[PDB]
Formats: C-alpha cells, sequence, structure tokens
RNA sequence: GCCUAUAAGACAGAAAACUUCUUAAAGGGACACAUUUCAAAAGAAAAAGGAAGCAUUCAGCAAUAACAGGUCUGUGAUGCCCUUAGACAUCUUGGGCCGCACGCGCGCUACAAUGGAGUUACUAGAGAGUACCGAGAUUGAAAUAGUUAAGGAAAACUCAAAAGAACGUACAUGACAGGGAUAAAUGAUUGGAAUUAUUUGUUUUGAACGAGGAAUUCCUUGUAAUAUCGAGUCAUUAACUCGAGAUGAAUACGUCC
C-alpha cells in the first residue's frame, strides 16, 4: 500500500497533477483512486497600513491558501512513480509516503 | 364618539423632517372625502379613527 | 413513542438524583475528611449547599463514564467548571477542582463501579448492570407519571 | 384532517375585534400561520415595509418584552415570562388571555398625537406598535427593585388597561397624550 | 423600609390561614404584600395549605408559584 | 408554618462583643463578626452543628457559646491552617485568632511598626497613597 | 427490505441528518427521545410537524436524527425540517405524488421554512467596529 | 463481547461495501425574463416561482488633481546640518518611561429578582502547535501549581463554550447574599533579577455605586444588543485589537429641518 499527497499553492495546479498521475497509472500501476481532498488551510494575516501611527485605523487582509490532495496506490516498492518528478512546477511539492 | 375615515391615496409629507403624510380620505356613512394629517407609518387601504372631522388638514 | 435501550432515554438529572440515593443506602461511598471545607472548583465562592453533594456529583461521573467511552480527570474538571467573574476583568472559563473529581473516580473504582482504560477510565460489566437497572426503574415511574406529548390529547 | 394549533396547549385563538381599524393589521385568527404552539418564530417580519403585521401578535409582545442591556436576546425568557403572565391574566378575569389582550392593545393605544406643536391622527399600524410599548413599558417600571414578578407585573398591567382602568401605566400615557394633543388643535 | 415579618405570630397567621385562600390568585408575591411577611415565608405558609387542601395549584415550578381559591 | 414562642427569637445576639441582626440566617448574621466573613461562617457552623437554615435569631443560648469557642479556638476545632486569616503570627505564637474587633488593631500595629521600620510600603501608608504599586495619575483621584 | 430514505435539515449552522425507516412511531435524536429534548419549552415547536397532518402519517415510520451544529435552538429549527423532509421525501419514493403533493401543500400553507432552510447567516467582523456594523465611538475634543 | 428491555436496541473492540450529511473540484443556476400596473424608450412598484429577486448581501481593487496632512525613531532608502576618543558612537549596573493637587478621551465592571449564589444536562465556528511547541492519560492536593509522562509537523493528537435551560417549603427587598475597590497575613508560577505588589490561590477586610446634569456616539436584519471562544503581542502579563460562532429587539421604507 502506497500513499501520495501533493501541496501547494495553487489549486488549478494540483488538479493537473492530480489528473497526470491518475492517467499515468494506467501502465506501472493497476488502479488509480479518486483524489481525496483534505479541506484547505488559509493562513490569515491582518495587518496596520500605516508606518506610522498617523491616520485613520485601516486595516489590510492578507491570506494564503494550501491545497492539500491524497492519492493512494497499490503498484510495487521498487516501480513506486518511478520518475516522480515530471518536472514538476514551481511551487507545488509532490512527496510518496508508503507503510 | 368616533368615527372612522378609509384612507383613499397619500399626497405625500409634510414638515421637512418627514415624519407625517397627508392622506385623504373617505367617511364611509356619509361618503364625504376628507384630508388630514397621519403620523406613519400607513397604507392605502387603511381605515383610520377620526375624533373630529371638521378640521381640514391641509398646511396652507 | 417510548422504549428502553439505556440511560439515555431517561432525564438526566431525575436518574442523577435516583442513584444518589442508591449509593448511599449501599454505603460503600467513603466520605472524605474535607467534604465540608472544599468547594468544587476554583470559580466558586461557597461550598456547596447541598450535604449529600458528594453523593450527586458521584452519581453525575459515573453518568460520564457510561455515556463517553474514556474519559480522564481534566474532561471532567472542565465538564464541572464555572465562569472567573471575581474582578473587573470580563469572565473566562475555568477548570473545576481536580482532587475532588479524582477522589470520587477513585472511590468509584473501589466498588467495582469504574476500570481502568489504557487512555482514561470505563464502566464495568456489573457496574453497567447496576446504572441500567437504576435508570428502568426511572423509566417505569417516568411513564406512569407523565403522558407523552404523542399521545398527548390533540388541542 | 382539521388542524387547530393553540396557544401553549392552554389558551385558543377564537378573538374578536371591537376596533374595525385594527382588524386587518393584527396577526389572530385569520390565517392558520398566525396560530402557532409558541411565540418563538425566526420568520423575518423585517425585511420589507407593512410585514411585521404578518407576525402573531402573541410573539410581538414577547420582543418587545425583551429590552434594556441585560436582557438582550434572550426570548426564551420573555416567552416564560409572557407565559407564566398569561395564566394569571385567566385567572384574574376569567376570559381568554389572548382576548383580553385584543381589548389592551385596542383601549392603550393612542387615537391622536401632537407633531411640531400641531395634533395629527395615529396610524393604524402605530397605534398597535404604542400598544405594545406603553404596556411594556410600565410592567418593566413596576417590576424593578420591587417584591414582584414580571410575570405579576405584566399579568395586572394588561387587565387594567384591558376594559378601562386608570390604575395601568399605558392608560395614563395615552390620556396624557389625547390631552396635550387636544389642547394642540 | 418594610421589615415585612420574619416567622410567624399568633395575630398574623390567623388571619394569613382565613383570607389567603378567599382571593382569586395566590402566589408568595401578592401575599406578601397585603399579609406584610417576608416572601420566604410566603413560601412555606402557602405550602401549609396545600397540604391542608384550600389552595389549588395552577402553576408551580422553580421560577414561580401560582395558586388559586378551591372550592371542590 | 408554626407560631414562634415569643421569648425565643431574639433580634440582637451579643456575639463576641458585637451584635448581630436576628432576621438573618445563622451563617449569614454571623458574617456581622468583622473577623468572620462567609466562608468562615458555613464552616463554623458546620463544625459546631448548628443547622444551616435556621433563623440566627432563634439561636439557644448553648448553640451561641458553642459558636464562640470554636472561633477564637479554631486550630483544635479541626479547622485547616489554609482557612484561618492571620497565619505565621509575629510576636511570639503562631495562632491566628482574629475574628474579634482585634482585626483592626493587629493591621493597625504593623502599620505603625512598618512606620517606624521606615520601608517603602509603610511610607505609602503614611502619605496616604496606593500601597499596592498601581498608577495614581488619573485614578484614585478623591478630591483634595 | 427496510425501504429508507435520507433527508437533512439546517439552521445558522445547525445540521440534523435524518434517516427515515419504516418501524413503529419512534424519533430518536442523537440517541435520545424527542419527548427529551433539552431545552424543553422548544418541545412542542420540534412535534409541530406530527401534529401538522396526523401522528398517523408517522406512525409506521421510525426516524433517527444526528444534530452536530449550531447552538441549542437552531437545532430545534434544523429538526423540525429534518423530520418534515423526511415525511415528503418518503411520500415521494414509496408513495404516489398527489399524497406527497397534498402533504408539502399542507407543509407550505402553515409555514414555508419547515421544507425550505433559511439562508440568513453570520457577516463577518470589519476593522475599525466591535461588530459587522457598529463602530467604535468617535471623540472630536 | 457486555447490558437492559417486551421487545428494540445501547456500548466496546474488530472488519468490509457505501456517499444523503462532511470535505473540494468541474459544471449548472437569475438576466429582472415573465405576467399585472405605472412611466414610444430607458426604466419603476407589487405578487408568484425559486436556495437565492435592494446591482442578492458583505467585502477587495478603485480615476484626475492636491495637502508643503504623518513617518528621515522600519529600513545599509536618503540630501544638508550637528556630535565624532573626556562622543549625542558602543558597552555595563541602578533608576525612570508606572512618578500625583487636578482636567479630558477610548473602555471594563456595577447599581440587582428579565437577579446573585449551590448543584445537573448542555450546544458552535474559526483559529494554533516541536530539536524543543501545543500537551492527552496516571498521580500528589483545598486551590495555584508539582513529580512522572502518550500521540502530534497535524480533517489523524492536543483544543475544551457559556449566555441560556433544569432541580429546592434556599435567598425576598433591606448597600442584603447586589457591588468587589481598597487594604492584611500567608501558597506557588516565569525569570539572571519580581521591592514601586509580573501573574495567580487561600482566609479576612465590604468603599463609592439607588440608572447618572449640560452635552454627545454608533446602528436598518442573523444587523444592534447581550455573554463567551480563538488569534496578534507573549520567558511572565489583556479590561487592547483582529477574527468566530451563540441567542436574536424595537423602529422608517422616509425628508433635506
Amino acid at each position: 500500500n502506497i500513499t501520495i499527497t501533493i501541496t501547494s499553492t495553487k489549486v488549478k495546479a494540483v488538479e493537473s497533477l492530480c489528473a497526470e498521475v491518475k492517467e499515468n497509472g494506467k501502465k506501472k500501476g493497476v488502479q488509480v483512486k479518486g483524489p481525496v481532498r483534505i479541506p484547505t488551510k488559509t493562513l490569515r494575516i491582518t495587518t496596520r497600513k500605516t508606518p506610522c501611527g498617523e491616520g485613520s485605523k485601516t486595516w489590510d487582509h492578507y491570506q494564503m491558501r494550501i491545497y492539500k490532495r491524497v492519492l493512494s496506490m497499490k503498484t510495487t516498492p521498487e516501480t513506486v512513480k518511478e520518475i516522480t518528478s515530471l518536472k514538476v512546477e514551481p511551487g507545488v511539492e509532490l512527496e510518496v509516503a508508503m507503510f | 364618539p368616533v368615527i372612522y375615515a378609509q384612507v383613499t391615496e397619500i399626497l405625500g409629507r409634510t414638515g421637512s423632517r418627514g415624519g407625517v403624510l397627508q392622506v385623504r380620505c373617505d367617511i364611509m356613512g356619509e361618503n364625504r372625502q376628507i384630508l388630514r394629517n397621519v403620523k406613519g407609518p400607513i397604507r392605502v387601504g387603511d381605515i383610520l379613527t377620526l375624533l373630529e372631522a371638521e378640521r381640514e388638514a391641509r398646511r396652507l | 413513542m417510548h422504549h428502553f435501550s439505556n440511560i439515555k432515554d431517561v432525564v438526566a438529572i431525575d436518574f442523577i438524583k435516583a442513584y444518589a440515593e442508591h449509593l448511599k443506602k449501599s454505603g460503600k461511598l467513603e466520605i472524605p475528611e474535607w467534604v465540608d471545607t472544599v468547594k468544587t472548583g476554583m470559580c466558586k465562592e461557597l461550598a456547596p449547599l447541598n450535604p449529600d453533594w458528594i453523593y450527586i456529583r458521584a452519581a453525575a461521573i459515573a453518568r460520564k463514564v457510561y455515556l463517553n467511552n474514556g474519559i480522564g480527570v481534566m474532561a471532567l474538571r472542565r465538564a464541572y467548571g464555572d465562569q472567573y467573574n471575581k474582578h473587573y476583568n470580563p469572565s473566562h472559563r475555568t477548570l473545576g477542582s481536580g482532587k475532588v473529581n479524582r477522589y470520587i473516580l477513585q472511590q468509584l473504582e473501589k466498588m467495582g463501579i469504574v476500570a481502568k482504560i489504557q487512555s482514561g477510565r470505563s464502566l464495568t460489566k456489573e457496574g453497567r448492570k447496576d446504572m441500567d437497572k437504576i435508570a428502568f426503574q426511572v423509566y417505569k415511574e417516568h411513564e406512569a407519571k407523565v403522558t407523552p406529548m404523542i399521545l398527548m390529547p390533540m388541542n | 384532517h382539521t388542524f387547530a394549533p393553540k396557544l401553549f396547549n392552554k389558551w385558543s385563538y377564537d378573538v374578536t375585534v371591537s376596533d374595525i381599524s385594527l382588524k386587518e393589521l393584527l396577526a389572530i385568527n385569520s390565517k392558520l400561520k398566525y396560530q402557532v404552539f409558541l411565540p418563538h418564530t425566526a420568520g423575518r417580519y423585517q425585511i420589507k415595509p407593512f410585514r411585521k403585521i404578518q407576525c402573531p401578535i402573541v410573539e410581538r409582545l414577547v420582543c418587545c418584552m425583551m429590552q434594556h442591556g441585560k436582557n438582550s436576546g434572550k426570548k426564551l425568557l420573555a416567552m416564560r415570562v409572557v407565559e407564566e403572565s398569561f395564566e394569571i391574566i385567566h385567572l384574574l378575569t376569567e376570559k381568554n388571555p389572548i382576548q383580553v389582550l385584543v381589548d389592551a392593545i385596542i383601549n392603550a393605544s393612542p387615537r391622536e398625537d401632537s407633531t411640531r406643536r400641531q395634533a395629527v391622527d395615529v396610524s393604524p399600524l402605530r397605534r398597535i406598535n404604542q400598544a405594545l410599548y406603553l404596556m411594556t413599558m410600565g410592567c418593566r417600571s413596576a417590576a424593578f427593585r420591587n417584591s414582584k414578578t414580571l410575570a405579576e407585573c405584566l399579568a395586572d398591567e394588561i387587565v387594567n388597561a384591558s376594559k378601562s382602568n386608570t390604575a395601568s401605566f399605558a392608560i395614563k400615557k395615552k390620556e396624557d397624550m389625547e390631552r396635550v394633543a387636544k389642547s394642540n388643535r | 423600609k418594610l421589615n415585612n415579618a420574619v416567622l410567624f405570630d399568633k395575630a398574623t397567621l390567623d388571619k394569613c390561614t382565613k383570607e389567603v385562600p378567599s382571593m382569586k390568585v395566590i402566589t408568595p408575591a401578592v401575599v406578601a404584600d397585603r399579609m406584610k411577611i417576608t416572601c420566604s415565608l410566603a413560601k412555606i405558609l402557602l405550602k401549609d395549605l396545600e397540604k391542608k387542601e384550600l389552595i389549588v395549584p395552577v402553576k408551580v415550578d422553580n421560577h414561580i408559584w401560582i395558586y388559586t381559591r378551591s372550592a371542590k | 408554618a408554626t407560631v414562634t414562642s415569643e421569648s425565643e427569637f431574639q433580634h440582637m445576639l451579643r456575639v463576641c462583643n458585637t451584635n448581630l441582626d436576628g432576621r438573618r440566617k445563622v451563617p449569614y448574621a454571623l458574617t456581622g463578626i468583622k473577623g468572620c466573613g462567609r466562608r468562615y461562617a458555613y464552616l463554623v457552623c458546620k463544625r459546631a452543628g448548628i443547622d444551616v437554615n435556621k433563623r440566627a435569631g432563634l439561636m439557644t443560648p448553648a448553640e451561641i457559646e458553642k459558636i464562640v469557642d470554636i472561633l477564637n479556638n479554631p486550630l483544635n476545632y479541626k479547622i485547616p491552617v489554609w482557612f484561618l486569616n492571620r497565619q505565621k503570627d509575629n510576636k511570639d505564637g503562631k495562632d491566628s485568632q482574629l475574628i474579634a474587633n482585634a482585626v483592626e488593631t493587629r493591621l493597625r500595629e504593623d502599620i505603625e511598626a512598618l512606620k517606624k521600620m521606615r520601608a517603602h510600603r509603610g511610607l505609602r501608608h503614611y502619605w496616604g497613597l496606593r500601597v499596592r504599586g498601581q498608577h495614581t495619575k488619573t485614578t484614585g483621584r478623591r478630591g483634595r | 427490505a427496510l425501504k429508507s430514505v435520507q433527508v437533512f435539515g439546517k439552521k445558522k449552522t445547525a445540521i440534523a441528518v435524518c434517516l427515515c425507516k419504516e418501524g413503529k412511531g419512534m424519533i430518536r435524536v442523537n440517541g435520545v427521545p424527542l419527548d427529551l429534548i433539552n431545552p424543553p419549552v422548544l418541545r412542542i415547536k420540534v412535534f409541530e410537524p406530527l401534529f401538522i397532518v396526523g401522528k398517523e402519517n408517522y406512525a409506521k415510520l421510525d426516524l433517527k436524527i444526528r444534530v452536530t451544529g449550531g447552538g441549542q435552538v437552531a437545532q430545534a429549527y434544523a429538526i423540525r425540517q429534518a423530520i418534515a423532509k423526511a415525511l415528503i421525501a418518503y411520500n415521494q419514493k414509496f408513495v404516489d405524488e398527489t399524497t406527497k403533493n397534498e402533504l408539502k401543500a399542507k407543509f407550505l400553507e402553515y409555514d414555508r421554512t419547515l421544507l425550505v432552510a433559511d439562508p440568513r447567516r453570520c457577516e463577518a467582523k470589519k476593522f475599525g467596529g466591535p461588530g459587522a456594523r457598529a463602530k467604535y465611538q468617535k471623540s472630536y475634543r
């Protein structure tokens, strides 16, 4: 039993990678478990806009978003994802965790 | 002791604060129209309760 | 309709009163010497007014072990906790006094009611037997006293 | 087959209204939605003009019984207080408590007010709002720092304002405003 | 200012027994007012009258007590 | 709902050179003593066995005396040490026994002893300022 | 066997997932009977779906409701939606339409929110004020 | 496997399909289209249908021109001037930034019975966490907190609601048990260091405060109001701010005073 999890700041990126692994899993792989979508993490920071204390007290809202997807394979420990890189796009991390 | 005046239609409002409407009302017992100032809210179908009918409230 | 399967089918405060006096007649619960000299937690300002406050608390703690599989002492401390409003600051939640909860939990182990789960405490087969036996008695009196809302007369 | 909801399993809605000027603005028995077991509904009666007239009248009395700082949002408190007071009202006058409240609203609502001063009429919806405003205000003041309970102070307020009694706070206020407006023609 | 009763006397109790059941609406608040006794006492007296069956309860709870006259 | 005996209800009870309201219950009238508060009153009633719901004006002389001895002999009446007011006493002895009109004199004498010792806390008591280290710029503005 | 349907009702945050099944008329909420709802003043409000059309419409039906959100009064309205919807969905799947339409018509003519959720939700707090709309006091001098 | 029922189930510990709830992607879904009326037109007001009909609501971005509005004490962004070995550089110890006759602003808690106190069952969302960070469980005990100590780089473990509700012949209108300032004698935490109390427990002390003058602030619907939870700061310290949910008013649908 093998488990794959991909995390990135871009939602459109992981959907492409999730599809690619599923498409790639026809050969050198038996089945392609659907991408389990772990709830999104949001990293909020609220900060004052002014370098000083003058003026109206106006704040600005920033937020990072983390998208987490979980894939499970069967395959073989030796074969795994083989290349497992596919010149992976920047900011999108893939890690493979078997048992 | 009182008489009722069903609202016919609403002219508009009164002194610039606009808390009082001018409503034209007719009395069912004598089919006679009258113009009265009312403290809102009001709607077209409402029927008032008047203790006096000789006051033609016009605000000049 | 109504049917009895466990203690969730009877009123909790009515069951706790029933389980309180049964422990009293049984007499297997030992009274600590500091019973009158303590309050149930930091937040409170007066000691419990009920003379048998130990026995009522023991029934409530027994019920919590019935419903929840494994409960630590701290989970009981927060369950029996009040709001700390002793000053001008707005009140915030606080824990109960862990000693009285740990002591009564330890006492319930002596009478063979609770057990030692590797991550808390549980009930025993005989402890479950007594708990539901009293609960069924509460169910019968409840039904014979009030009428169900489902069978409440149409009005 | 014939659902006839009541009040808290004790009071019915077969009320009649003397004042025809308030017949259409009072939610009592004209529609099935107005007959409710509880005066607790989460309906949105303040999203359009003249929508609060669709709220049950007993509920409106509860919502005004929720005033001042430390009573905000305690509808369960005001529900219990009104429910207890309705039993007392039935005991005192031996009528339908809903029927008495209908008579209280009619008799404790001014029919004439003054405004810059000039005497102006009071619209039917204002009369209902002011009736529940004056009755609740008097009960709150009477029960403050008093041994009597709110249900006791609400019950005698309604029954006094019901027929004509001038001991009620609402009747005192109503006769005060109309006398001022009468001199302000 | 009122210092109503605290504890009972022969003079107040005799009138308490004779006229409290004869009213229409009975709650610890009013009987405290009319009979000039503390509301804690009104709870004791009303309980005894209930046991002696001269007043019938219409609503008794942890929030308010309402009794009334009984003729049956 | 029983007619109380008129000779039993004392409107005041003179306990430890102070009188207590007889209308209040036993613990809440026992709070009238300057040395005893609410929690101490409840424990004292339980130790000496007086019913907590009885009115203090109906306390018999036998019970009244039984209240007194525990008040000024609390250590031998199984009262915890932490429950006491004046622990680790100076001027010899380690018993609190401050449940009397002696609570202020003990307070007063130390301040005078502290004033003699000329410490910062004692000096602030002399000047009549806030003693426990608080802001005096805006609050404590009793006009003078 | 055991013809069953699944419905759900929603309030501000409360979610009442029900499982309408053939049975003897028992309704359970989180394992406890409907007659032992913790805020007792709201019990006849939760029971009002039963009386709107007659308890016989639920006599052969057993329910198992799970409520896992919101406060306490909100959960009362979620259960009201779950019970009313459960009858409507069940009569659509295993009974003809004219019964379902009659039942839903009876629900609608009394209260619309019995079958449709209330969309009101809490507004986000905004800076400069202690709430959604209110703002901190302004001092001039 | 255990337990009670008249007869269904409950709990523990397995283990397999399942997708209404949950999670989250892609699409779909309202554009006022359509009816009635009002103004040939742009359009307006009901009502019905709908999850949604004020541009659907709340926010983000938000033009031209300007102030010599604040910051050179955020910057190794920076011009000119000042000091530059007895320094206005830098380091060390102690203190102050908390100092109180008073005046003003932002707030927290109250003046109680729509309540305080004693017990019982409760019910969210969004947060945050390790080479010592968040800390389960067991124990020591009156409490703070102490000695041992799992799992967790986390939908996996920690992390948990209280306002309100329910129980009693409790309190009964009295600065009373409302109020908890001010002082006292003592127990511990963090810290190299706690006196000018860091924070906090215990017992005692029981002050103004009885709804507030002239004036003045914020707010139109899950909004105000009420009480609480999380996060920022954080060795230790929230009555502050930024967020989140809990219960859910009244009053307009107006007019330029």
